[PDB]
RNA sequence: CCCGGCGAGGGGAGUGAAAAAGAACCUGAAACCGUGUACGUACAAGCAGUGGGAGCACGCUUAGGCGUGUGACUGCGUACC
């Protein structure tokens, strides 16, 4: 053992979302949101 | 740690550059103009492999009709002669062997008036 | 276990179960990412467009110019303007539950014996607080990477190690994980083992 | 002189002492490879048809070469809808010698 | 030292490892503007490419065909968000 030879298990490091990086990645442009709403602005829904 | 775009972005733009030389005006000189015409060549290709195998079946086809007419007989009847004669070499040959040598080519017209007859 | 001594053949009895275990990766590997994260200071910070100097005037009116609208020349599409998400001073410390991290220190040393990278001595120190006579024995020794666990701390053994930065010098009490692990050869007398086992059990 | 057969789908026309590009055949860089099913062979005036494979006919040929060929692109887009695709190709080949044409 | 208006600017000589490091001075990208060479172009109709394809120039090293530049003529084809 060193310290460039410890790895983690498998399963435990998922990488995260990132919206708007080109069209291969599959959530460029609108990121996931739709078409022209309430919901699709900056700050936009509805209370509980 | 702040990121710079500089270096990695000049050699994305010389990639597609150095796709579109020989192309007229600002088509090869600028990146907008240049990235559109890259994607219309790509489009193009992909199509022109199916035309390709279309363009010389027919051009086949319109040599053996010129070599079977000056032996007394039409493609239609030619093609099916042969077929009830087993032979079964295909297109590109015959019209090779139509332009190299006119006398085997003559000896394959007799075999399929055999047939017909 | 049964630790064998090079300096008098004798034999030294330990646990099984702190010095006999497997080699859990995983577990090791998350205390060691925690212990560096642990390191860290976190200075730092920009400006947002509410913090930049300048007025809030309206560059120009909103219809007739023919450009494009603006309200602010603190904008972040602005040169000189804001930083749209800039960064605060923050704190990245992890929490390592108190069974784990004993649990990782007790594979950590089990490996080290199967490696042959642990030798134990009854006692280990110098006359005088000399550079030139600690680094004569170890040489004798052929040791050039060394870690030295001490039971109790010595004023001369600490002082003549001081200017070899490849040697270093703790207490059974000043343990880390990741100190274990970056030197090449462990050196720990009889009474540093006797209460390294006593402090993990 | 010369003679034609079959291979790999597709059918050839060839003489002694040519170089000719087939599909993948699963025969070491240098053994010798057997054609049995032959099509036609003109001698000079004096021709055989086959009906449909000439009797007795037989090419021998000797394998010279393998590897791949050039690379081509494929690019596929549609405009306005937000995609777009690309991929790469190239594809495997066999040459032989042609060593002995016999009928 | 020489040309020039006892100019601006430049060519030599010299310094320096280097002056295409000469003060508009480290490196010195792109748009944009020129000089030279090879090939095409003055009876020809349109998103300027793509599939086929002669002729010319040039390098070939098994003299075999191959590589590189140009592209007459011809099928298909109304940019991107
Ligand atoms: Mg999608
Ligand atoms: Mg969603
Ligand atoms: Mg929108
Ligand atoms: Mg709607
Ligand atoms: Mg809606
Ligand atoms: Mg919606
Ligand atoms: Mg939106
Ligand atoms: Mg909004
Ligand atoms: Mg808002
Ligand atoms: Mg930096
Ligand atoms: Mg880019
Ligand atoms: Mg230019
Ligand atoms: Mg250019
Ligand atoms: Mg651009
Ligand atoms: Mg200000
Ligand atoms: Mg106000
Ligand atoms: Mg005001
Ligand atoms: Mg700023
Ligand atoms: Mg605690
Ligand atoms: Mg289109
Ligand atoms: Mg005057
Ligand atoms: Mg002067
Ligand atoms: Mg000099
Ligand atoms: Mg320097
Ligand atoms: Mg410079
Ligand atoms: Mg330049
Ligand atoms: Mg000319
Ligand atoms: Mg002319
Ligand atoms: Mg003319
Ligand atoms: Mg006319
Ligand atoms: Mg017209
Ligand atoms: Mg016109
Ligand atoms: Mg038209
Ligand atoms: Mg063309
Ligand atoms: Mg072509
Ligand atoms: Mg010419
Ligand atoms: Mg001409
Ligand atoms: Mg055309
Ligand atoms: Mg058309
Ligand atoms: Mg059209
Ligand atoms: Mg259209
Ligand atoms: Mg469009």
């Amino acid at each position: 053992m060193r310290l460039n030879t410890l790895s983690p298990a498998e399963g435990s490091k998922k990488a995260g979302k990132r919206l708007g990086r080109g069209i291969g990645s599959g959530l460029g442009k609108t990121g996931g949101r739709g078409h022209k709403g309430q919901k699709s602005r900056s700050g936009g829904g509805v209370r509980r | 740690a702040r990121v710079k775009r500089g270096v990695i972005a000049r050699a994305r733009h010389k990639k597609i550059l150095k796709q579109a030389k020989g192309y007229y005006g600002a088509r090869s000189r600028v990146y907008r103009v240049a990235f559109q015409a890259v994607i219309k060549a790509g489009q193009y290709a992909y199509r022109d492999r199916r035309q390709r195998k279309r363009q010389f079946r027919q051009l086949w086809i319109a040599r053996i009709n010129a070599a079977a007419r000056q032996n007394g007989i039409s493609y239609s009847k030619f093609i099916n002669g042969l077929k009830k004669a087993s032979v079964e070499i295909d297109r590109k040959i015959l019209a090779d062997i139509a332009v190299f040598d006119k006398v085997a080519f003559t000896a394959l017209v007799e075999k399929a008036k055999a047939a017909l007859a | 276990m049964e630790l064998v001594l090079k300096d008098a053949q004798s034999a030294l009895t330990v646990s099984e179960t702190t010095f006999g275990r497997d080699f859990n990766e995983a577990l090791v590997h998350q205390v060691v990412v925690a212990y560096a994260a642990g390191a860290r200071q976190g200075t730092r910070a920009q400006k947002t467009r509410a913090e930049v100097t300048g007025s809030g005037k309206k560059p120009w009116r909103q219809k007739g110019t023919g450009r494009a609208r603006s309200g602010s020349i603190k904008s972040p599409i602005w040169r000189s303007g804001g930083v749209t998400f800039a960064a605060r001073p923050q704190d990245h410390s992890q929490k390592v539950n108190k069974k784990m991290y004993r649990g990782a220190l007790k594979s950590i040393l089990s490996e080290l014996v199967r490696q042959d990278r642990l030798i134990v001595v009854e006692k280990f120190s110098v006359e005088a607080p000399k550079t030139k006579l600690l680094a004569q024995k170890l040489k004798d020794m052929a040791l050039e990477d060394v870690l030295i666990i001490t039971g109790e701390l010595d004023e001369n053994l600490f002082l003549a190690a001081r200017n070899l930065h490849k040697v270093d010098v703790r207490d059974a009490t000043g343990i880390d994980p990741v100190s274990l692990i970056a030197f090449d050869k462990v050196v720990m007398t009889a009474d540093a083992v006797k209460q390294v086992e006593e402090m993990l059990a | 002189m010369y003679a034609v057969f079959q291979s790999g789908g597709k059918q050839h026309r060839v003489s002694e002492g040519q170089t000719v590009r087939l599909e993948k055949l699963d025969i070491a860089t240098g053994e010798t490879v057997e054609f049995a099913e032959v099509l036609m062979i003109a001698n000079g005036e004096e021709v055989k048809i086959g009906v449909p494979f000439v009797d007795g006919g037989v090419i021998k040929a000797e394998v010279v070469a393998h590897g791949r060929g050039e690379k081509v692109k494929i690019v596929k887009f549609r405009r306005r809808k937000h995609y777009r695709k690309q991929q790469g190709h190239r594809q495997w080949f066999t040459d032989v010698k042609i060593t002995g044409i016999s009928a």
